[PDB]
RNA sequence: GCCUGCGCCCGCCGCCCGCCCCGACCCACGUUAGGGGCGCUUGCGCCCCCAAGGGCCCGUGCCAUUGGCUAAGCCGGUCCG
RNA sequence: CAACUAGCCCCGAAAAUGGAUGGCGCUGAAGCGCGCGACCCACACCCGGCCAUCUGGGCGAGUGCCAUGCCCCGAUGAGUAGGAGGGCGCGGCGGCCGAUGCAAAACCCGGGGCGCGAGCCCGGGCGGAGCGGCCGUCGGUGCAGAUCUUGGUGGUAGUAGC
RNA sequence: AAGCAGAACUGGCGAUGCGGGAUGAACCGGAAGCCGGGUUACGGUGCCCAACUGCGCGCUAACCUAGAACCCACAAAGGGU
RNA sequence: AAAUUGCCGGGAGGGAAGCGGAUGGGGGCCGGCGAUGCGCCCCGGCCGUAUGCGGAACGGCUCUUGCUGGUCCGCCGCUCGGCUCGGGGCGUGGACUGUUGUCGGCCGCGCCGGCGGCCAAAGCCCGGGGGCUCCGCGCCCCCGGCAGCCGUCGUCGGCACGGCCGGUACCCGCGCGCCGAAAGGCGUGCCCCUCGGGGCACUGCGCUGCAACGCCCUGCGGGCUCCCCAUCCGACCCGUCU
């Protein structure tokens, strides 16, 4: 069931990028894409290869939405309270060490997390955090 | 159509023989099947899921079944191969049985011709006419069992012991193989000469020559 | 050696792959159209659904201690009257494989 | 035509790399309607014959380690012209 | 032998930057007419997977809570002008919770990852004092232009020149 | 007369890419979610350029412009033992 | 901070053509990769239920009041036993990711076979007559008996392979007595055939992924950017007017 929707989402791909038409000649036209308002670009009329356009048929499935390649749901913890709605998922949420955190109180975060058996990410950051490349 | 032909203008005429040969014993799992079994006290969470049982039942009959008939064109015990992929392809070898498995024992006689024991699939096999006696070959001993090729579970001894490195990973030859098969070859050797120059055509090898056609060459 | 046997260097019968499947106007990479070498019919062309397909090229990098890599494919299906076939692969060949022999095996054989 | 802060270059063998557009058996009367061989009338002749191929590697544990040998070759490198 | 019919070819048919069945070239065509098969081939068509939207269901009796939820349907989806819908980002305010000199915010990063996107997240480097998330509230609220405004900086150019 | 000015009906463009017509806003085919696999349309199959130098039966020899795909890139009266 | 400038490094190359991107592959650069899984037994380690005791938050409820049901901790008595970390001892084998075998579904693929339609007849042997030819061979046409095999229409039947997707997570499929490596078969009645065999009837529960290889750390798959080569709409880049 969950295995195989994982599958399609990660090999298949519609990492396509929607970048916004003659951004790589002017470098203050941002990256971002907003649609040619104009009926006269040739992305709004649809020809290919001049950068096809996002909707929502590029979109995922329902299941693997807002998931980390590992199945796991990813979820930015803040702090020790937090960690406790996630011992409920376990297998199914991950911890991520939020940017605000400072490092003792990352250490704190793994240790109750190393309990919940949710190691994944929450080590990671806190060690580049200490020192470590 | 006309093997499926039976059972799709019946409708299940193989289970219902076994529901009766069941009843005959008189009244039985009509009863006992409300009875039977396990359930209720849990584990983990609701328990929606799945396997054992039932299921692997069937599903070990129908992987039996291409083993024969669907991979096979015909073949029969004794008949020559030609390995077309495999380590050993382009070897023509001399077949022993059919495993459970469904894969193929062979073995070409090893000093003449490198071959091991082995086993190979049906579905790379292209099958020639010609046959090689195999009436009085002791093929029996090698059997499906007899090839587990050992895992690095630790070392190869009784286990719960600390170990070391230098398994075989991919790979693994008993040494007992080595010792069975020089009498098994004894046998077919016998039989491959009797045709003259058999023996040397074996190890030559096949290979299609440019203009070469393999849809015209079929063996 | 061990899986060695007594000559034939050249183990597969030759083909060559042409271009990909195409329009005038645009191609698709994702099926490749291959001219296999001594095939001249529609009938003959035939027996090659399903066999395997290797292009082994070599790069100047290492791998797993080998500079030589292999991208492997499957036939599908014929295409056209020629002894053209069609062809998908794991990941597509490099396009730049457009006038290059690849080797159409016997591998998984039918008959 | 010339090429030294002991560099450069050729010969000789040793080890290593990198390619091929994928090497990884090989290939001559002439002609667009003739070729060959034979007896010979010795020719732009006669008679035969052919039109959709040949030969080799093909077996050297992708070519192991060893001992010897044929017809006295086959094939590579050397060398004579 | 004469008058006709209608095919192709020839003539009639002569323009300028050299030139165009698109090109090469093609003569038992690769030409021209026509037949017969095979075959090639669009985001079209089918089958399957999958997204949202719309339609019809279904499942709350509480005591896991999104019930504006979740789950099953099948069909549909180009899209300017334009409408409506659902979101994202910034600044400040009432609420609520977090973060910090043992290194905040900011800034840099051919470093990782998420989301269809709007954007977000996290690491490393730089830095040195305050800040961000979430629920309400509100705007002097998001830029590529405007012969744009203001600041900076090129090519021009080490050139015209002196 | 006009790629002209003005009506009648309808479809398009405008609001249309993609495929075809070498190339082309309007012609032809078909309206387009996102993909894999199949199968076609228009138009092709000597090579470009994916695809029969395929089969069949005719016609054509063009030194005063050989011929070669609707729209469309022009063309006629009239002449030829 | 952007812009620009410098240095240097990488890619690339001094035989070659540029919308600066997309699409594919390789290099260059870098992050990632269950804590290493399970059953069992032996030792070591720790704890103890039931029942009596002693102190309490609870329940259904009633709700003055009543009756049934509590669990727990303190920790003593009286009888037994269990669990967890590590080590020992045995069996099964779990760690991203890539690869191969298979079952089912969908679709293509080539090939083979049957019957009927089209009064059936080309057809060949036998037989008869006629015409044409009128130089005769020969040619034609028709009719009756015949192996025979044919183009086209319709339909059914059989094989051999493969692609793709998925592993069927509630009625799709299927097992539950026996033998048989195996596949597979093994009841009985009925009826047709009456041969070989066939069709047809007859119980309820439980439940949906199987075989294999690499390695997870050594080491490496990979992701991302630029570049080169391949490929392509490239109506000049967007906006506006139209």
């Amino acid at each position: 069931m969950a295995v195989p929707l994982l599958t399609k989402k990660i090999v298949k791909k519609r990492v396509k990028q929607f970048k916004r038409p003659h951004s790589d000649r002017y470098i203050g036209l941002k990256t971002s894409w907003r649609r040619p308002k104009g009926i006269d670009s040739r992305v709004r009329r649809k020809f290919k290869g001049c950068t096809l356009m996002p909707n929502i048929g590029y979109g995922s499935d329902k299941k693997t939405r807002h998931y980390l390649p590992n199945k796991f749901k990813k979820f930015v913890v803040h702090n020790v309270s937090e960690l406790e709605l996630l011992m409920m998922h376990n297998r199914t949420y991950c911890a991520e060490i939020a940017h605000n955190v400072s490092t003792r109180k990352r250490k704190e975060i793994v240790e109750r997390a190393a309990q919940l058996d949710i190691v994944v990410t929450n080590k990671l950051a806190r060690l580049r955090s200490q020192e470590d490349e | 159509m006309a093997p499926t032909s039976k059972m799709a203008l019946g409708i299940k005429r193989a289970s219902r023989s076994h529901t009766y040969h069941r009843r005959g014993l008189w009244a039985i799992k009509a009863k006992h099947g409300g009875a039977l079994p396990k359930a209720e006290k849990p584990a983990a969470i609701a328990e929606p899921k799945f396997y054992p049982a039932d299921d692997v039942k069937p599903r070990t009959v129908s992987t039996r079944k291409p083993h024969p008939t669907k991979l096979r064109s015909t073949i029969t015990p004794g008949t020559v191969l030609i390995l077309l992929a495999g380590r050993y392809m382009g070897k023509r070898v001399v077949f022993l049985k059919q495993l459970q498995s469904g894969l193929l024992l062979i073995t070409g006689p090893f000093k003449i011709n490198g071959v091991p024991i082995r086993r190979v699939n049906q579905a790379y096999v292209i099958a020639t006419s010609t046959k090689v006696d195999i009436s009085k070959v002791n093929v029996q001993k090698f059997d499906d069992k007899y090839f587990a090729r050992e895992k690095k579970t630790r070392a190869k001894k009784t286990e719960g012991e600390l170990f070391e490195s230098d398994k075989e990973a991919t790979k693994n030859l008993p040494d007992f193989k080595k010792d069975d098969q020089k009498v098994i070859d004894a046998e077919l050797i016998k039989a491959i000469d009797a045709v003259p120059d058999l023996k040397n055509y074996l190890g030559a090898r096949f290979s299609l020559r440019d203009g070469d056609k393999p849809h015209e060459m079929t063996f | 050696m061990k899986g060695r046997q007594g000559q034939r260097v050249r183990l597969y019968v030759r083909g060559t792959i042409l271009g990909y499947k195409r329009s005038k106007s645009n191609q698709y990479e994702n099926t490749s159209l291959l001219q296999i070498e001594g095939v001249n019919t529609k009938e003959e062309v035939g027996w090659y659904a399903g066999k395997r397909i290797a292009y082994v090229y070599k790069a100047k990098t290492k791998s797993n201690d080998s500079t030589i890599r292999c991208i492997w494919g499957k036939v599908t299906r014929p295409h056209g009257n020629s002894g053209v076939v069609r062809a998908k692969f794991r990941s597509n060949l490099p396009p730049t494989s457009m006038g290059k022999k690849v080797r159409v095996f016997m591998y998984p054989s039918s008959i």
